[PDB]
Order: C-alpha cells, then sequence, then structure tokens
C-alpha cells in the first residue's frame, strides 16, 4: 500500500533500459544487482553465478526501483568503472 | 505471452553456492 504508490512500475521500455544498464554493469557491480535481485526474490535464491536469468515480469516494482536506483548510480556516475 | 527481455549473466566469483 505504501510501496507501489511510492515506486510505480517499470513499464516495457524501462524494463529494457534496465536490462540494458545492468549489462553494462562490471562483475563488481553484478554482485549488489544479483544480490539485490536474490534478496527480493527469495525464490530466485538459485541463481547460479554460472547461469543468473532476469526475469523482471516476477520482479516487484521494489527490486525493479532498487535496481535502477543502483545501476543509475553505477553507470551515470562511471559509465566504464573498467578500464 | 509477451515476449519480455529476459536477460541472462554470468556472475565472476561465486559468492551464492549452495550447499
Amino acid at each position: 500500500s505504501e510501496e507501489e504508490d511510492k515506486c510505480k512500475p517499470m513499464s516495457y521500455e524501462e524494463k529494457r533500459q534496465l536490462s540494458l544498464d545492468i549489462n553494462k554493469l562490471p562483475g563488481e557491480k553484478l554482485g549488489r544487482v544479483v544480490h539485490i535481485i536474490q534478496s527480493r526474490e527469495p525464490s530466485l535464491k538459485n541463481s547460479n553465478p554460472d547461469e543468473i536469468e532476469i526475469d523482471f515480469e516476477t520482479l516487484k516494482p521494489s527490486t525493479l526501483r532498487e535496481l535502477e536506483r543502483y545501476v543509475t548510480s553505477c553507470l551515470r556516475k562511471k559509465r566504464k568503472p573498467q578500464a | 505471452n509477451l515476449q519480455s527481455s529476459i536477460v541472462k549473466f554470468k556472475k565472476p566469483l561465486p559468492l551464492t553456492q549452495p550447499g
């Protein structure tokens, strides 16, 4: 009642964007990404590091918002965290 | 139904390895 009222759901374009920002993120930060996904989605606890799937359709706006918040804080600041 | 951007990525360092 509070969460979704503050954090509106990501549209398809947004979800594509988030798919693109996550893909621009390096291994280091991917650890935080998968941490946010896994910790918000306990059903996805079996996210094998060799084969991590991102299914935004099960991801709550909560996760989608925290993810976007993080990916942007990384890429908008450092478009290339690696050299 | 709708073909959505389902992502797959490999993450270095298996910190989350179940036992």
